[PDB]
Order: structure tokens, then C-alpha cells, then sequence
């Protein structure tokens, strides 16, 4: 879960 | 330690330049991406592990978001300014069901920092404040997430004083709003859950996402 | 001006020496009265309007309860202690299916009160902090109950730094605990409309007053 | 409304 917010504060 | 005002100020000065509701939603989807990037220029903050930010983020996404509109909204007669560039009357949320809580955003946030002319570093603090929530359930390390905390209150303590040497209760005075924006963000999360709930009122994926379980 | 923390001290020290719900619920009843008699040996709240008084008392008293038997509960292992004597034990709450909000009471209340050995003193501010809620709504003068908050946590902040150099940061330690405790106070009060909703666990008259409209 | 915490406040 937590889809969005995983790959935004990796990037 | 390494936890200074002039880093705060940036990522706030970085992050920032019909329906009420409908618009509200649209606004905190758009914020919320603004909000991790915002996040990132905190000190320290993209040093914890993956997860904690997570859920650093997740358990202080509305709080951070109120406090943000609302500091925003100091020039503001009886309204808000969305970062979509809208505004939002207060009149307006009334005649939306939206009214005793939006109330309370101008009475017990809004004009309170307007009465103290709340500046953008002790708004930046008091967010990071919120964001280096201990109290965060499923912490791998709460107790690291509390010394840096502490460590921004110090810088904040340090700013005031300094900054507005004749006003020896400000620093109390801005810790003495978190209660009320730990209140009014609750009752914020009931409505939209609601508004969920009722499948009316469009609600935008990363919005959708935060409103998630836990 | 006129806020002695020794007045404070005195207001603490002067009003204290099977179902775990209903138990909670009996013991809530009965610090009512007391919270009332504490009350009125706080400084300059007895001169407020009786009106402004029973506004400050009926939005307060769950926080300012709830702080008083966490504080007391610091000795406890896992569990809290009842004004009326009566422990109750953590597993015993969760067997009652209040586990949830009574965890958080000892993890982010009574276990942070224990780890920075609050005193009595700092406990008699706080709630004085509490009490003198200035956004408590129908004030008739909300400025004046806001002037007595900062007179409050001014002298806290004095014993404080005098009482614990060493500790700088400890003043704002005790502040940064009324978010939590708003929080817990919002979700008790949730779970005592529920219990007077489906109509079992008994219910005195006190505790069912403030549990009336607004 | 408040018969208690009125008549506690006033004595
Ligand atoms: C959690 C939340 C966030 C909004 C964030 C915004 C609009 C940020 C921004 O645009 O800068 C939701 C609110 C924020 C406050 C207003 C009054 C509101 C009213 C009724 C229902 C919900 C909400
Ligand atoms: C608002 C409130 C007050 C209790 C006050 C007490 C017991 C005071 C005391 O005995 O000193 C109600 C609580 C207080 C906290 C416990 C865990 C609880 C659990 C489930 C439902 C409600 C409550």
C-alpha cells in the first residue's frame, strides 16, 4: 500500500 | 543539534510562492505533493528510513496542510486562500454544511496568527514541530524522531527571544496552537471521510491515498 | 500577574490524598466533584463569571481528568489506578474492548510522564494551562481566560530552568504533551457516547451532565 | 441547564 507516497520520497 | 531556522525558512519558501468542498479536496490532493518535497528540505528528515517518513507523513499530512492554508489566509477578511489560487468565504462554507468546522480554522488558527503575526520560520518550525510526531504509532525509532523534535523547538526558542526579545511568552504561545490544530485537523479527516463515505464530492488519488488504512 | 506556582501546587495536593468501563465510568463520576473543588482553589477562577466557569469546566474536564489519574498511574506496571482505589490493568481493558484508546493513554500519557518524572507542580500547571482554555466556545471574555493561560505557563516555565537547569528543554517537553492528551480526550469522550448510546454500563448524574448538549 | 455544576460552582 501506500502507492504514491513510496515513489515521491524515493524520488 | 543541526537543526537551524535558516533550513526551515527555505522549505517553506520553496514549497510556497463550485463546490467549497469540491475545491478543498482538489487543493489538498495538489498540496500533498508539495508537501513531500516540502518534507525533503526538513533537516534530517529524509535520513530516516524509508517507512518512518511514511508514517511521519501519513499521521501529519492534515495538520501540516491546516496550518500551511491558514498562515496563508492571515490577509484574508473571513476566508481562505487555497493554494489553487481560490478563496474560499466564509459564507461560502456555510451555505456548503462545511461551516462549524471552517469556524473554527478562522477563530482558533487564522486569526490567532494573525494576532501574533505569526512569520514564516515560526510557521516552519511549528509544522516541523508536527511532522517529527513521536507519538506516531509503528515508529522503528520513535526515540530518534523525538531528539529531532526537541531539537527544533530549541532552534525555535532561540529564534524567538532573539527575534522579539519583548515578547518573553511567544514561544509558549506558538506551542499553545497545536492542540487546537491536533482538534481541528481530527474533525477535518471526519468530514472527508464522510464525503467518502457518501461518494459525492470528487476525491483525487493521492487525497484517496491518505485516507487509506491504517 | 499574581499566578503562584505554590497555589498551583496546593490545588493538587488538596484534592487527593468487574467491568473495567463501568469502573472508569463510577471514577469519573466521582472526580467530577473534586475537579470542581480544584477548580475553585486555582487562582483567579473563582472570580471569572459563573458562566465562563461552567464553559472552561464542561470543555476541560476530560483532559484535566484524564491527566490526573495518568500522573497518578506513574508507579503502575501496566494499568492505572482509580481515584476510587481500583486498578485496571491493561489486559483487562482490552478484554473489555476499550484496548486501543486505553494503550494510548499509558504509551503517549502516563509512560512519557514517567520518563521525565513530571512533578505534581508541573502536573498542577498543565491542567491550570488546560482549564483556561481560551477557545473554549460562549466565553464572555475569551482575552481575559487567555491572559490567565500565559500568566500560568509563565510561572511554569520560572520553576522550570530554576528547578531543572540541566533540563532547557524541559518546559517545552510538558507543553508538547497537550496535543496528545487533546487527542486521547476527544476519542474517551467518543467512546462515552457510545456507552450512553447503547444503554448498558450504568451512568451517574454528573458524568451524564457533561455528557449533555452541546 | 448544568443543575449540578452550577450549584457546586456557587457554593
Ligand atoms: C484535511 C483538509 C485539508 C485541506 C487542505 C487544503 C485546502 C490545503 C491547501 O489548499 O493549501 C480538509 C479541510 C481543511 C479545512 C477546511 C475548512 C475543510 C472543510 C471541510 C472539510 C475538510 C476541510
Ligand atoms: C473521559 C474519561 C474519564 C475517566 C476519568 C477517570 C477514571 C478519573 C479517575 O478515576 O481519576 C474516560 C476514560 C478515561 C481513560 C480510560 C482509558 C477510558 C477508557 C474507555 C472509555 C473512557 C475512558
Amino acid at each position: 500500500k501506500h502507492k504514491i507516497l513510496h515513489r515521491l520520497l524515493q524520488d | 543539534e543541526d537543526m537551524p531556522v535558516e533550513r526551515i525558512l527555505e522549505a517553506e519558501l520553496a514549497v510556497e510562492p463550485n463546490d467549497p468542498v469540491t475545491n478543498i479536496c482538489q487543493a489538498a490532493d495538489k498540496q500533498l505533493f508539495t508537501l513531500v518535497e516540502w518534507a525533503k528540505r526538513i533537516p534530517h528528515f529524509s535520513e530516516l528510513p524509508l517507512d518512518d517518513q511514511v508514517i511521519l507523513l501519513r499521521a501529519g499530512w492534515n495538520e501540516l496542510l491546516i496550518a500551511s492554508f491558514s498562515h496563508r489566509s492571515i490577509a484574508v477578511k473571513d476566508g481562505i486562500l487555497l493554494a489553487t489560487g481560490l478563496h474560499v468565504h466564509r459564507n461560502s462554507a456555510h451555505s456548503a454544511g462545511v461551516g462549524a468546522i471552517f469556524d473554527r480554522v478562522l477563530t482558533e488558527l487564522v486569526s490567532k496568527m494573525r494576532d501574533m503575526q505569526m512569520d514564516k520560520t515560526e510557521l516552519g518550525c511549528l509544522r516541523a514541530i508536527v511532522l517529527f510526531n513521536p507519538d506516531s504509532k509503528g515508529l522503528s525509532n520513535p526515540a530518534e524522531v523525538e531528539a529531532l523534535r526537541e531539537k527544533v523547538y530549541a532552534s525555535l526558542e532561540a529564534y524567538c527571544k532573539h527575534k522579539y526579545p519583548e515578547q518573553p511568552g511567544r514561544f509558549a504561545k506558538l506551542l499553545l496552537r497545536l492542540p487546537a490544530l491536533r482538534s481541528i485537523g481530527l474533525k477535518c479527516l471526519e468530514h472527508l471521510f464522510f464525503f467518502k463515505l457518501i461518494g459525492d464530492t470528487p476525491i483525487d488519488t493521492f487525497l484517496m491515498e491518505m485516507l487509506e488504512a491504517p
